[PDB]
């Protein structure tokens, strides 16, 4: 969970070393270890181990195997792993949705990020917040203010706290072209945030008035 | 007569590709 590859890998040689076989938990655990720091090859080298021990993988190994892989935008592994997954039998859960839409994101392919999207609604499941994100994400990335403001106005009608990172993607979009109406009406509502401290700091800080070395 | 003289490496760890 902290990104701590070097210390999980020193914990699993010391654990091997006293004749004790890893758990799948385990393993899982130094995978998503290894995937945290972009070490892609470890963390493959520790999965193939996983079946030589006998420990098979879990739906949370594959489910930190899609998210480390969609964080570098290895969409080809990502697809690598959905045909393991299918053909394993095991069922599709929203993490592998949103894991596929946002390592498509990644990867530039907005076309079939969206294709994925509509086939995830198509089936079942609710999205989650996560994957409203990861859609307004690559929506911006994609040079698309309207959809973008679509999806911003829909969401934040659920009464959720938008958080930080619809803010900040609806700041770099409206950048984007120069909306400079647009940033300083979002700024005008993100600079007070009563409820929560996170988004007074950052717009805050944003705007230069915690630049000083008291204000930092 | 004919009695004398008494008469797993390299698996699970392939390419990943």
């Amino acid at each position: 969970k902290g990104g701590l590859h070097e210390d999980a890998r020193k914990i699993l040689q010391y654990m091997t070393a006293k004749d004790v076989v890893p758990s799948s938990k385990a393993y899982t655990g130094v995978i998503e270890a290894f995937g945290q720091a972009a070490l892609y090859e470890e963390a493959l080298v520790a999965f193939n181990t996983m079946h030589e021990v006998g420990s098979n993988p879990s739906i949370e190994t594959f489910h930190s195997l899609l998210y480390s892989f969609a964080r570098g935008g290895l969409f080809k592994e990502s697809e690598v792993i959905l045909s393991r997954l299918v053909n394993s039998g095991i069922p599709r859960n929203r993490d592998t949705f949103n894991a596929t839409i946002e390592a498509y994101k990644q990867g530039g392919k907005f076309e079939e990020a969206v294709k994925t999207y509509v086939d995830m609604e198509k089936s079942r499941c609710d999205p989650d917040e996560r994957t409203l994100e990861a859609v307004l994400s690559v929506y911006s990335c994609a040079r698309l203010v309207d959809e973008c403001r679509e999806q911003f106005e829909e969401m934040k009608a659920s009464d959720i706290l938008p958080s930080i990172m619809c803010y900040c993607m609806m700041l770099s979009v409206y950048g984007k072209t120069e909306s400079w109406d647009d940033v300083n009406e979002l700024l005008e509502e993100m600079l007070s945030n009563r409820v929560s401290n996170i988004h007074q700091v950052i717009g805050q800080m944003i705007k230069g008035n915690y630049d000083d070395d008291s204000n930092w | 007569g004919t009695g004398f003289n008494k008469g797993d490496i390299l698996f699970y760890h392939r390419e990943f590709c």
